[PDB]
RNA sequence: ACGAGACUCUGGCAUGCUAACUAGUUACGCGACCCCGGUCGGCGUAACUUCUUAGAGGGACAAGUGGCGUUCAGCCACCCGAGAUUGAGCAAUAACAGGUCUGUGAUGCCCUUAGAUGUCCGGGGCUGCACGCGCGCUACACUGACUGGCUCAGCGUGUGCCUACCCUACGCCGGCAGGCGCGGGUAACCCGUUGAACCCCAUUCGUGAUGGGGAUCGGGGAUUGCAAUUAUUC
């Protein structure tokens, strides 16, 4: 069937299971501290998460 | 909370949310 | 009391050449223990003079980028390098090492103020040229030979004390003066 | 008898050293060893330079605990010269008069600045472009 | 360096006769000048010690450095 | 007992391979291909052998004795983790293989993977690099 | 009655005003008060490249983001905690009161 | 959406005094007049004169994008005191970014 | 590089100009006047401020200054 | 009276070892001849009684911090991995040749298994420790 | 007036302050071992906060002294001193036909839109090699390599939303990679007193492409995964 083929190829790891949580793209992402979240996104959002440039 | 998440995970999970 | 390494007791040695006299820390108020100290005698300019010769000579041994920061390792050579001397003269090393720093210091040499007129030299640049070049003569003597750090360094020091020529240090000062003599 | 103990310490870098001067008899150990064996060797005299330019009979009647962390096997040492010297000088500031802790004083600051008085130097940080603080990763042309 | 790996009869005679007469005994020096490895030269000068014929003045893992009595 | 003893053998022939008598036994017995530093100290270490000894030293019937210890290590209790032919393709025997063996079964073992056509044969018929590396700026000859 | 009050806040100046006023609301009441414990501050850090792309000299911004704890233990029945940690708290800190 | 259990979160809606020193509501505003239709000019100045007038010490309205043509070009509308260096830029520049879709391409708007 | 900025000398001179007779040539004690007679956000300004003042009051005692 | 931390360490190890050996009764491991200490090590070690070194070395490990389990002798026994090519890194000893140590100052009464983990030095062993510091701290005058 | 500086963070100082069984020290008792004392990160409780953590303050200003200088800004040397330029972050007007449409449910226009340039699945490719260049790693040894022995860090991270995938002591089997049990930790609590390397000490080596170097290549053994051949890694 074509349900048995439509998402059967496993996505249990590497960066084409795990996903930016507002790009919804596979680069350059940040796993540290669960934020789940790309690059640019994180640079875009930080200072709303509470990441503050000091030093 | 039963999962029990970390104070490190908790702050920046309560940021993820608040952004 | 009495002092340097165990058993090279400091004063007893004369600084024969009254112009490297000031900059060849070695007597009286510099007889400390070790070739090893905190440092900071390279913050301000001239603090490098008030540094004892055996500590200098200790710290530009460790040259060649495999030994950098191997102080305790040139520490011990130099150690050996006096137990050496010792046996090998029969002075005390001490004085052994500043008749070298006196006779390999270059007194004059050539630069670009063309074809490149000759100039004087300061103290201090005698006593860092005459530690660069009897410590690159030990460093080359040893490499691939049987003799070892604290041999070629000894035969260095007592070679340009001795005054021999034979050295590296003295026959590169010579030929320093002897280009400084061609454009004078 | 009563307490007569001072707890001072010295750093030479990231190790903090710190010397434990009670009343007694003649002995200096380091984390329960004598100072005759605190390797590296090498440094035997760094650790005797207090005991050396005073003498034993300034250490008669003090005993000298000394715990030591971080740092190297060299900080270690210059932290634990500057432990018993400072941790000495002030025994004899507290527990006899200040001529005494003047005369000391004046010895060991005449002889290395740094036997009571600790070296601010620490590593620096790092910056991004280079391997480390200064050098800086090799440029290209052409 | 075409050296020898044990003593001759001539280069034994040689180190018997002639090394504790020298007022730097270390085994690069007797390993240059009896044409031997360093090796053999180290083993050389611990049966003369152990003869009881060359003083020590300092061993090290690096560099030991022997002399004589008189 | 640092003289020079008398048939002192300079130039040895064992598996007909030109062993240095002037070099200590452990790095000596590795002269011969197959065996390697780690290989000739354990074979010499079974064998009850001093081997701070000089190759040039040591008896005949003893390097006799070191030899068939070489050829049938297991015989004598060396493991089978620690052979350079271990559960062999025609065999399925455990076996250390040395010099001119070595060279055959080389030449074998590229034979095979040849003659059935294989990715792995193929790279080597053609002399470029097979263990999986990147031949666009190295093998550059 | 051992109650142990985890203050844990991204600003230092919110936390040690809502700290004295958990000082003052064990000193004021009378309750025997173990003082409040600075635990080590920690660092969280993210580096990134500034660049979207990989087209300038390479730039990194170096996001900290401090998190302060602070923990104060009370000899006090429950209810009395109960009263006291409701009044006068600020977004800032997060309160976890440990019953035992 | 953020899964938290039933009426455990409630919303208030309170209302932004002198709202004329809020930047991502003069940003908003500047937005918003610019998609009505009015003029890209007309507009900077009516809210750089409002925030003025509002009593802010100084003020830097941007209009970056397409203006006039094809060619993208940066209208930069600046009075009074405005710091840009050092820590103070935190606690005292209150910056806001919004784009525009107008029907040509994208205008952004930066209010300092 | 310890040239007084703009805003150190016009506040130094300032602070002489108006209380003259609070300050004195020790350092210590017209920096703890500095702190009373004007609010200064800064502690190293503060220092800066107290050390021109300083140095501006020597200056007065050996002749008038033209600013 | 002494103890073995007043002693120079470095020849404390060398007379402990010496002392297994003349006591004799350790049970060695059989591979103790083919075993290579690490997975960072090249060779085998050069002394071949290696076994009491290593014994004497833990004991006086036990002795100066307690609780240390194989885990912990493996990073106490750890140096550098030169990695050929490729910059070289921390690596941990033989899991094994710890286990059989500590197994073998077990089965001689000279440590005993600690509660919450890990062996400590047993009152027998800090005597035997303790007794051997003393003909140290003789033997050096 | 902006920029510079000021500012913020950070490094260095406080035997002054505020305090601590998720941090110690010192006393005391108990217990172990050696010949009263010495050792103990063996066990527990009585003061304190030097060591530890992090809060509030303080502290340094070319301030003191001598020189040089319009005797002005300032500069050089020296005392006292924990510092006599700690290091970073921030960043002006005006630009560039710099990079990014492959970071985005930022986006105009254009193309494509069921035989798809949507999308999924399978395989291959991104690694393919006469060659030229750039950042590197390892080296060329005896200031070393090998084998033992000895003894010291500081930043961190660590069990997830979807999301499976954490860091690991300790005990057994195995040479090793590794396996199997059972523990602890959502963390100053556990890994961890982070027993790191270099270094330090003692063997072997001996100027020989050598016990330097470890490329290349053969055979075997384990782990991750649905899958390792174009050798994943070990």
């Amino acid at each position: 069937g074509h349900q048995q083929l439509y998402w059967s190829h496993p996505r249990k790891f590497g960066q084409g299971s795990r996903s930016c949580r507002v790009c919804s793209n596979r680069h350059g992402l940040i796993r540290k501290y669960g934020l789940n979240m790309c690059r640019q996104c994180f640079r875009q959002y930080a200072k709303d998460i509470g990441f503050i440039k000091l030093d | 909370m039963a999962v029990q998440i970390s104070k490190k995970r908790k702050f920046v999970a309560d940021g993820i949310f608040k952004a | 009391d009495i002092k340097l390494f165990g058993k090279w007791s400091t004063d007893d040695v004369q600084i024969n050449d009254i112009s490297l006299q000031d900059y060849i820390a070695v007597k009286e108020k510099y007889a400390k223990y070790l070739p090893h100290s905190a440092g900071r005698y390279a913050a301000k300019r001239f603090r490098k003079a008030q540094c004892p010769i055996v500590e200098r000579l200790t710290n530009s041994m460790m040259m060649h980028g495999r030994n950098n920061g191997k102080k305790l390792m040139t520490v011990r050579i130099v150690k050996h390098a006096f137990e050496i001397i010792h046996l090998l003269t029969g002075e005390n090393p001490l004085q052994v090492l500043v008749n070298a720093i006196i006779n390999s210091g270059p007194r004059e040499d050539s630069t670009r103020i063309v074809r490149r007129q000759a100039v004087d030299v300061s103290p201090l640049r005698r006593v860092n040229q005459a530690i660069w070049l009897l410590c690159t003569g030990a460093r080359e003597a040893a490499f691939r030979n049987i003799k070892t750090i604290a041999e070629c360094l000894a035969d260095e020091l007592i070679n340009a004390a001795k005054g021999s020529s034979n050295s590296y240090a003295i026959k590169k000062k010579d030929e320093l003066e002897r280009v400084a003599k061609s454009n004078r | 008898g009563p307490l007569q103990s001072v707890q001072v310490f010295g750093r030479k870098k990231t190790a903090t050293a710190v010397a434990h001067c009670k009343r007694g008899n003649g002995l200096i150990k380091v984390n329960g060893r004598p100072l005759e064996m605190i390797e590296p060797r090498t440094l035997q005299y760094k650790l005797l330079e207090p005991v050396l330019l005073l003498g034993k009979e300034r250490f008669a009647g003090v005993d000298i605990r000394v715990r030591v962390k971080g740092g190297g096997h060299v900080a270690q040492i210059y932290a634990i010269r500057q432990s018993i010297s400072k941790a000495l000088v002030a025994y004899y500031q507290k527990y006899v008069d200040e001529a005494s802790k003047k005369e000391i004083k004046d010895i060991l600051i005449q002889y290395d600045r740094t036997l009571l008085v600790a070296d601010p130097r620490r590593c620096e940080s790092k910056k991004f472009g280079g391997p480390g603080a200064r050098a800086r990763y090799q440029k290209s042309y052409r | 360096l075409n050296n020898l790996v044990l003593f001759d009869k001539a280069t034994y005679d040689k180190l018997c006769k002639e090394v504790p007469n020298y007022k730097l005994i270390t085994p690069a020096v007797v390993s240059e000048r009896l044409k031997i490895r360093g090796s053999l030269a180290r083993a050389a000068l611990q049966e003369l010690l152990s003869k009881g014929l060359i003083k020590l003045v300092s061993k090290h893992r690096a560099q030991v450095i022997y002399t004589r009595n008189t | 007992s640092l003289v020079i003893p008398e048939k002192f053998q300079h130039i040895l022939r064992v598996l007909n391979t030109n062993i240095d008598g002037r070099r200590k036994i452990a790095f000596a017995i590795t002269a011969i291909k197959g065996v390697g530093r780690r290989y000739a100290h354990v074979v010499l270490r079974k064998a009850d052998i001093d081997l701070t000894k000089r190759a040039g030293e040591l008896t005949e019937d003893e390097v006799e004795r070191v030899i068939t210890i070489m050829q049938n290590p297991r015989q004598y209790k060396i493991p089978d983790w620690f052979l350079n032919r271990q559960k062999d393709v025609k065999d399925g025997k455990y076996s250390q293989v040395l010099a001119n063996g070595l060279d055959n079964k080389l030449r074998e073992d590229l034979e095979r993977l040849k003659k059935i056509r294989a990715h792995r044969g193929l790279r080597h018929f053609w002399g470029l690099r097979v263990r999986g590396q990147h031949t666009k700026t190295t093998g550059r000859r | 009655h051992r109650i142990r009050i985890t203050l844990t806040s991204r600003n230092v100046k919110s936390l040690e005003k809502v700290c004295a006023d958990l000082i003052r609301g064990a000193k004021e009441k009378n309750l025997k008060v173990k003082g409040p414990v600075r635990m080590p501050t920690k660092t969280l850090r993210i580096t990134t490249r500034k660049t979207p792309c990989g087209e300038g000299s390479k730039t990194w911004d170096r996001f900290q983001m401090r998190i302060h704890k602070r923990l104060i233990d009370l000899h006090s029945p429950s209810e009395i905690v109960k009263q006291i940690t409701s009044i006068s708290i600020e977004p800032g800190v997060e309160v976890e009161v440990t019953i035992a | 959406r953020f899964g938290f259990p039933e009426g455990s979160v409630e919303l208030y809606a309170e209302k932004v005094a002198t709202r004329g020193l809020c930047a991502i509501a003069q940003a908003e505003s500047l937005r918003y007049k610019l998609l009505g239709g009015l003029a890209v000019r007309r507009a900077c100045y009516g809210v750089l004169r409002f925030i003025m007038e509002s009593g802010a010490k100084g003020c830097e309205v941007v209009v970056s994008g397409k203006l006039r043509g094809q060619r993208a070009k940066s209208m930069k509308f600046v009075d009074g005191l405005m710091i840009h260096s050092g820590d103070p830029v935190n606690y005292y520049v209150d910056t806001a970014v919004r784009h525009v879709l107008l029907r040509q391409g994208v205008l952004g708007i930066k209010v300092k | 590089g310890r040239v007084r900025t703009k805003t150190v000398k016009k506040a130094a001179r300032v602070i002489i100009e108006k209380y003259y007779t609070r300050l004195g040539n020790d350092f210590h004690t017209n920096k703890r006047v500095c702190e009373e007679i004007a609010i200064i956000p800064s502690k190293k300004l503060r220092n800066k401020i107290a050390g021109y003042v300083t140095h501006l009051m020597k200056r007065i005692q050996r002749g008038p200054v033209r600013g | 009276g002494v103890t073995v931390k007043d002693v120079n360490q470095q020849e404390f190890v060398r007379a402990l070892a010496a002392f297994l050996k003349k006591s004799g009764k350790l049970k060695v491991p059989e591979w103790v001849d083919t075993v290579k200490l690490a997975k960072h090590k090249e060779l085998a070690p050069y002394d071949e009684n290696w076994f009491y070194t290593r014994a004497a070395s833990t004991a006086r490990h036990l002795y100066l911090r307690g609780g240390a389990g194989v885990g912990s002798m493996t990073k106490i026994y750890g140096g550098r991995q030169r990695n050929g090519v490729m910059p070289s890194h921390f690596s941990r000893g033989s899991k094994s040749v710890a286990r059989r140590v500590l197994q073998a100052l077990e089965g001689l009464k000279m440590v005993e298994k600690d509660q919450d983990w890990g062996r400590k030095l047993t009152p027998q062993g800090q005597r035997d420790l303790d007794r051997i510091a003393g003909q140290v701290a003789a033997a050096k005058k």
